C-alpha cells in the first residue's frame, strides 16, 4: 500500500460502464 | 484459495459486479441489486468513489491509489479493482487476482477469468487502482438463498392438476409398452401357427390400444400447455405488481428496456419450471421401467445400449461450451455489422456529397467477411456434433441387431423378442436424450431467476417509512423547510443546505435559472426522496410522520413535461379516483378552461385518445394535467409554465382560475420568467443551490441584488 | 372476372398497393415500386392528390368525389379506391369491389378480401371516392417479370459445387438402399441356416456401408453449407451496391428500418434457392427410384402407403391456413401488450404521483389475459394437427403389418420382406415428406424475393443524366439560376421561380430565416435532385450536361447538422480522396486550426473516434468538417456556420482562413444571424422562397427595408 | 355521376396508413 494517492476529484471523474 | 467473478446481468452494472466478487472473495455474497442500490450505479456508468463509499461501508478499507507504470512490488494486499478503457471505447472495471512471474490474471465480470502479460496488459489500463482489505467491524455472512425456492409457491396452490399430468403419464406407457409388444406376437403366434381369426382381433386389440394411447397423450398435453399458461401469468403479473411500488432511484438508475427484458425473463422460467419438474420426474421413471424389463429382456446388449447412452452424453457435453462461446461472437459481431449499415446509411448525404461509395462498400464488405467467417465457423461445429451423434445412433443399432442375432444363434432369444425388444429400445433411448438435453435449460434458467428474483426481493416504498397517521387529519399549516440537504447520487450535491418557510394559504412562485434543481423542490416536497440531512415540517410536524398515501392523493403536481396516456378522456382525466360524476368534472374543465376544445372532438362522451396523436398539442396536455390537478380539489398545489402555445391569453385564464378558486389554499409556481410574478405575494429565487433571498417584486428591486441585473435582462 | 388484392410490403404503403390491385384489375401489372415513385408516399402516409396525379399520368381518368351517407346508387362503375379509419390511430386505404344483396366486398391489402353488411361498415368507413375508368389513353400491358429467374443467374456460375452435391445426395440414398435390407438378409440366410463366419463378415460390410454413408452425408453437407453462404454474401453485397447509387428522395422517403430489413430478407430467401432447388432436384427422383423399388416389392402395400402419404398430404394443406392466421393475430396482440407496457413504465412520475397504480395494474393484467387466450386458441389448432398427424402415422405403421402378415400366411411374400419394406419406408416417405413441407417456404420466398428485387429493377442515378464532360473539365464560371422552380415531390413547392446570379471568385452570403430555405437552393446546385422548371447555368453551360462525378468532386459542402464516422481523424479527414500526402493535410489543418485540438489527444492523428465522435463537441465537430471541405481544394465552397457555440472565438479564425484561401473560388454562406455578414460582398435574403432584393449590406440598409428591421432586431 | 365534388387542397388532406 505505498502507491501514489489519488484525489477524490480524480475519482468523479472516473466514469466507469 | 478459490476464485470468483460475478457475470453482467445488465449492461451497466460493471461496477457493481467487481465489488459482488471481490466480496465473495472474502465470503461476503449480497444480492446484487442491494450493492447496486447501495453503489449508486447510475445509467452512464459507475464512478469510482461510489465504489469507495460501499467498500468503506461495507468492512473493507479501501483506499483510491494512483496506480503508476510499476504496480509490481508486492506491497498491497491483492485481489484489487482496476479500471480499463476496452478497445478504446468505453471504460470498464475488472479485478486483479494474482500478479506473480511476469503473468497478470483478471477476473474480468464480462467473460471469465483471463490471463494477460506485462506490457498487452499494461498498455491498456491508464492507472488506477481500489485497494480493498476487510479490516475491523467486518463479518462474514450471505444475504441471498435459492430463489427457484421461493417460486415452488407459485407452483404448490396449483397441485391437483400436476397429478393429473402425472397420472395419466403413468397409464400412457403403460399401454404404449404395451403396444410395442405386437411384433413380437405376429412373429410367434401368427407367422408359424397362422391364426388367422386370433390375426383379426389382436389387429382390432392393438388398433384401439393405440388410439387410446392418442387420446391419451392429447388429453396430457391439454392439461400441460394449460398449467404452463398458468404458471407464466401469475409471475409475469407478481412482478409487475411489485415493481410499481418502488421509490424513484430504481427508476432513474436503470432504463425501460432492463424493466422491460424482465417479462421475457419471466417467460423463460415457465418452461424452465415446467420442463423440470415434468421430465425430472416421469422420464426418470420411464427410464427405470425400460431399464428393468430390458434387463429381464438381455444383460448383455442392455450394457451395449447403456455405453451407447454414456458415448451421447459425452458427446453432447464436450460439445456444449464451444458452441455458446461461437454463438456469443456471432452475436457480437452482428451488431458490431448492424451499427456501420445503419451509420452508412444515415450519412449517406454526405458520402454523396464527397462520393466516397467504394470506401463504405470495401468496409461494409470486409465487416460481411467476418460475419461470415464466424457464421460457417460455428456451423461447421454443428457439423462435427451431429456427425458424432450419428456416427453413435448407428453404429448403436447395427451392432444391437448383430448381438441379437448372435444371441439367437445361440439359442438365447428369439426373433419375435428381438424385434420387440428393437422396437422397445424407444422407450429408454429417448428419455435419457430428454434429461441429458435439459441441462442447459436449467444453467440458463438458475440465471434467469436469479436476475428476476434480485428485484422481488429489494425493499419497497411502503416499508422503509414510519408512519402516525391517526393524530394528523389535516394537511394545512406552514411548509418550512429546515436545514435540508440533498444529492441525487453520488453526483455532488445539487441542492445545498437551505432554509425557507411557507405561510398558509398564500400564492408563492419559485425562480431559478440554468437547472439549479427548480423542480427537484417539487419533487421532494412531493416525498419522492427523502432528505439525509434536515426535514420538511408542515403544521409543525415533519413530513417523514404522515402517511404517505394520503400525502399523494393530497399534493397536486403538473409534470414540466406532461405526459397523457393512451385511452379516453372521461377516464383519463380521472385518473387515480374512481366514482366521479360529471358535474365536478365539468366545472373543473370550464374552471380550467378545458371543454372549448371538446366540442371538435368527434365524440365528447369517448374521445379515444393516441399515444404521440398528431391531433395532441403540448399545450392541450398541459391544460388537461392542470384540469386533473384541480380535480383533486387540494389546499397545496404545484405548477410550471406552459413555456408556449400564447402563454400570454392563458395567463389570464390561469389567473382566473387560482383566483376563482376561492379558498385558502397553497400554491407554488415554477418559471424563469418574471413577468407573471410581479402580483405574487412572496417570490424565491434559486442560484447554484442556494436562495439567495426572500421576499416580493417591490422590495428585491430596491435591493440592488442581482435579481435587479435578471430584470433588467428580461427589459 | 375474379378478383385480384395486392398484399401490402411496407407498413406505410396502403396507397399504393390498392392502386396496383385495381392496375391488375384492368391487366397492367407493373412494378409497386414504380408505382410508390410517382404516388410520392412518404414516411407519414399517403395523400389522395398522389393518387389521382399518379392515376392521371398513367391513363385512369380519376375524380375524387366525397363518399355521401347513402350509396345505394349503382351509377357509378366498380370498383373503387376509398379510405377507411380503421382506428383512430391510423387511416387506411381500401378497394371496394361491388355490391351484391347490400352486401359490400373490400380488398384490404393488410388483410386479404372481406365482406361486410351496410350496418359495420359505413360506421367505419369515412366519406371518400376516387372514381378511376380507363380513358382510352390506357393500354393492357404488363411490365413485371419473374424475379426468381433474374436471381438463379447467380446459381448458374456454381455449377460445380451443385454438381458435386447432386453426385453426392444420389450416391447417399444409393449407399442407404444397399443397406436397407439387412432384415430380410439376416431373417431369410443367417438365422435360419446359421452362418456365423457370413454373419461376421456381412455385419462388417454393412457396418462398412453405414459409416460411408455417414462420410458421404458430412462431405454433402460441407459444400451445401458453402455454397449457401457464398450466395447469400453475393446477393447482400449486389443488393447493397445498387441501393448506395439512387437518388436521396428515395432515402426521404422511405426509413433506415426499410432499407435494413432486405438484408434479412436475403438470407430469407437464400435458404429457398438454395434448399428448395435440392430437394425438388434430389428427393423427388429419389421417392421416384423408391416408388419402383417398393412397386416390385409389393403392390397392395404400396396402395397402403400411398393412401398414407395422401392422408397426410390432406391434412398438411388444411390446416396450413388456420396456424397463419392465429399467429398473425398472436403478434399483433403482443406488440400491442408491449407498447402499452412500455407506456406505464415511463410515466412513472404521474403513476405514482395520482396514486393510480391499481387503474394500470387492471389493464395490464386484462391484456396479459388477452394475449394468453389467443396463444391457447393457437395451441389447440397445433395440438390437433399434432395429434391427427401421428394418428395417420399409427394406423399406417399396423396396418402394413396386418397387410404383410396376411400376404406371408396366404403365401405370397416371405418374413423377411416385410421387415424389409419397413425399413425401406424411410426412403420414399421422408423425401414426400419434405416435398410437402417446403410449400409455405416457396409461399414466403416468393413475396421476399418481389420485396427485395422490385428495388434492385429500378435505374439508378448515373444514367438518368446525359452529360457532354470532355468539352467542359473545369468548375469555373459564373453561376445563374433562371425561372427555376423545384419541388421535392407532390406537396406545396418550396421554391418558385427566380433569377439569381453569383459571379466569379467572389464573396456571396445567403440569409434565409422563418422557415425559409437556405439548403434546399443550396441541394438543387448540388444536382441532388433534378429541376423542374428551369435550368442552372454555369461559364455559359447548363450544369446537367457535365459529368456528375467531377461536379461532387469540385463543390465542398458543409450541412446544417454535421455527420462523423466510426474510425480515426487520420482516414475520417481524405474521406474518399486517397493518394494523399500528410504534408497538405497538415496545411488544412493550419486553415482549418483543428491543431489546437490535437496534442491533448493520445495520438495524434491515430486517435481512434469511439462512435461516430460521440466524445467531440459539435463546434469541434463542424471545425473537422471545415478540414474536410479545405482537403477537396473546390471551387465552389459552401459553408453554414455554428448556431450558437461559435462564440465568435472560432469567428475570426475562419474569416482569416476564408481571407486566406487566396484564390478566386466561389463561396458560399449560410446563416440565420447578420453579425458578420457585413464584410461579405453580396448578400441576398430568402424570404418565403422569395429572392425580394439582391445587393450588399450598405445599400440594404440605405433601402429602409425588411433587412434593415432584420438589422435592427438582431441588433 | 353523383356525389358532391372535392377539391384539390381537400384531396390533399385525404391522408392514409
Ligand atoms: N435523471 C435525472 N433527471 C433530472 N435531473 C437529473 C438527473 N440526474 C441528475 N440530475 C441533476 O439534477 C439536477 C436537478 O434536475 P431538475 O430536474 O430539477 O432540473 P431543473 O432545475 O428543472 O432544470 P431545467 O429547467 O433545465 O429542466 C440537475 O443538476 C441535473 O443535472
Ligand atoms: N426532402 C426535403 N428536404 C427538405 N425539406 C423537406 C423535405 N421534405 C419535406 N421538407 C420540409 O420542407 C420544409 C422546409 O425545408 P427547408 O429545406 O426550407 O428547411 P429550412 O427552413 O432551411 O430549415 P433548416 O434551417 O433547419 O435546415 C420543412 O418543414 C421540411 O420538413
Ligand atoms: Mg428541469
Ligand atoms: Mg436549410
Amino acid at each position: 500500500n505505498i502507491g501514489r494517492e489519488l484525489t477524490d476529484e480524480e475519482l468523479m471523474e472516473m466514469t466507469g460502464g | 484459495k478459490k476464485y470468483v467473478c460475478v457475470r453482467q446481468y445488465d449492461l451497466t452494472d460493471c461496477g457493481a459486479a467487481c465489488l459482488s466478487s471481490i466480496a465473495q472473495y472474502y465470503g461476503l455474497k449480497m444480492s446484487l441489486a442491494k450493492i447496486r442500490e447501495m453503489t449508486g450505479t447510475d445509467t452512464q456508468g459507475t464512478n469510482a468513489y461510489g465504489l469507495i463509499h460501499a467498500a468503506k461501508q461495507l468492512g473493507f478499507s479501501a483506499k483510491g491509489v494512483k496506480a503508476s507504470k510499476e504496480d509490481l512490488l508486492k506491497d498491497f494486499r491483492l485481489p484489487a479493482i482496476a479500471n480499463v478503457i476496452v478497445d478504446n471505447r468505453l471504460a470498464h472495471f475488472v479485478v486483479i487476482y494474482s500478479i506473480k512471474n511476469r503473468i497478470i490474471t483478471v477476473a474480468d465480470p464480462g467473460k471469465g477469468i483471463v490471463r494477460y502479460s506485462m506490457d498487452d496488459f499494461c498498455s491498456i489500463w491508464t492507472g488506477g487502482l481500489v485497494l480493498l482489505e476487510p479490516g475491523e467491524a467486518f463479518q462474514k455472512g450471505d444475504y441471498t438463498q435459492n430463489m427457484m425456492v421461493k417460486f415452488a409457491g407459485f407452483l404448490k396452490p396449483l397441485k391437483k392438476t400436476v397429478l393429473c399430468i402425472f397420472l395419466a403419464s403413468l397409464l400412457y406407457t403403460a399401454l404404449g409398452i404395451a403396444g410395442s409388444f405386437y411384433i413380437k406376437f405376429l412373429f410367434d403366434d401368427l407367422i408359424k401357427f397362422e391364426k388367422l381369426n386370433d390375426l383379426h382381433i389382436i389387429s382390432a386389440g392393438f388398433a384401439v390400444i393405440f388410439l387410446l394411447q392418442i387420446f391419451l397423450n392429447y388429453y396430457r398435453s391439454i392439461l400441460v400447455t394449460k398449467l404452463g399458461m398458468s404458471i407464466d401469468k401469475s409471475i409475469m403479473m407478481e412482478y409487475y405488481s411489485h415493481v410499481l411500488k418502488l421509490p424513484m432511484n430504481f427508476f432513474n438508475s436503470r432504463k425501460v428496456g432492463e424493466i422491460i427484458s424482465r417479462f421475457m425473463d419471466a417467460s423463460k422460467i415457465r418452461q424452465a419450471i415446467s420442463g423440470a419438474t415434468l421430465t425430472i420426474m416421469i422420464d426418470t421413471i420411464m427410464a427405470v421401467i425400460g431399464g428393468i424389463l430390458l434387463y429381464i429382456q438381455n444383460s448383455s446388449l442392455f450394457f451395449i445400449s447403456f455405453i451407447i447412452i454414456l458415448l451421447y452424453g459425452i458427446i453432447v457435453t464436450v460439445f456444449n461450451k464451444p458452441i455458446q462461446n461461437a454463438n456469443r461472437q456471432i452475436m457480437e459481431d452482428n451488431a458490431k455489422l448492424t451499427s456501420a449499415l445503419v451509420e452508412s446509411v444515415k450519412g449517406i448525404e454526405t458520402i454523396k456529397s464527397f462520393g466516397a461509395e467504394e470506401q463504405t462498400e470495401k468496409s461494409t464488405r470486409d465487416k460481411i467477411e467476418t460475419v461470415m467467417k464466424s457464421s460457417f465457423k460455428e456451423g461447421m461445429l454443428y457439423i462435427n456434433l451431429s456427425s458424432l451423434t450419428g456416427i453413435v445412433a448407428g453404429l448403436g443399432g447395427i451392432v444391437i441387431l448383430w448381438a441379437g442375432a448372435y444371441n439367437v444363434i445361440k439359442g438365447n432369444m428369439s426373433g419375435g423378442q428381438l424385434l420387440a425388444f428393437n422396437a422397445l429400445l424407444a422407450y429408454f433411448l429417448t428419455p435419457v436424450k430428454n434429461l441429458i438435453d435439459l441441462q442447459p435449460l436449467i444453467q440458463t434458467a438458475v440465471v434467469a431467476s436469479n436476475r428476476l428474483g434480485e428485484i422481488l426481493e429489494l425493499a419497497t416504498e411502503k416499508e422503509l417509512r414510519e408512519d402516525s397517521d391517526d393524530f394528523v387529519i389535516s394537511l394545512k399549516g406552514d411548509i418550512e423547510f429546515r436545514n435540508v440537504d440533498f444529492r441525487y447520487g453520488l453526483r455532488k450535491p445539487v441542492l445545498k443546505n437551505i432554509n425557507l418557510t411557507i405561510p398558509k394559504g398564500k400564492t408563492v412562485a419559485i425562480v431559478g435559472e440554468s437547472g439549479s434543481g427548480k423542480t427537484t423542490l417539487a419533487k421532494l416536497l412531493m416525498n419522492f426522496y427523502s432528505p439525509e440531512k434536515g426535514d420538511i415540517l408542515i403544521n409543525g410536524h415533519s413530513i417523514k410522520n404522515i402517511s404517505l398515501e394520503l400525502i399523494r392523493k393530497k399534493i397536486a403536481f403538473v409534470s414540466q413535461d406532461v405526459f397523457i396516456f393512451s385511452g379516453t378522456v372521461k377516464e383519463n382525466l380521472c385518473l387515480g379516483n374512481e366514482n366521479v360524476d360529471m358535474d365536478e368534472i365539468i366545472k373543473a374543465a370550464k374552471m380550467a378552461n378545458a371543454h372549448d376544445f371538446i366540442e371538435k372532438l368527434p365524440l365528447k362522451y369517448d374521445t379515444f385518445l393516441n399515444e404521440s396523436g398528431a391531433n395532441l398539442s403540448e399545450g392541450q396536455k398541459q391544460r388537461l394535467a392542470i384540469a386533473r390537478a384541480l380535480l383533486k380539489k387540494p389546499d397545496i398545489l404545484i405548477l410550471d409554465e406552459a413555456t408556449s402555445n400564447l402563454d400570454s391569453i392563458t395567463e389570464n385564464h390561469i389567473k382566473d382560475a387560482i383566483y376563482g378558486l376561492e379558498d385558502d389554499v397553497t400554491v407554488i409556481i415554477i418559471a424563469h420568467r418574471l413577468s407573471t410574478i410581479v402580483n405574487c405575494d412572496k417570490i424565491y429565487l434559486l442560484k447554484d443551490g442556494e436562495i439567495v433571498e426572500s421576499g416580493s417584486h417591490t422590495e428585491l428591486i430596491a435591493l440592488k441584488g442581482c435579481y435587479f441585473k435578471m430584470w433588467k435582462q428580461t427589459e
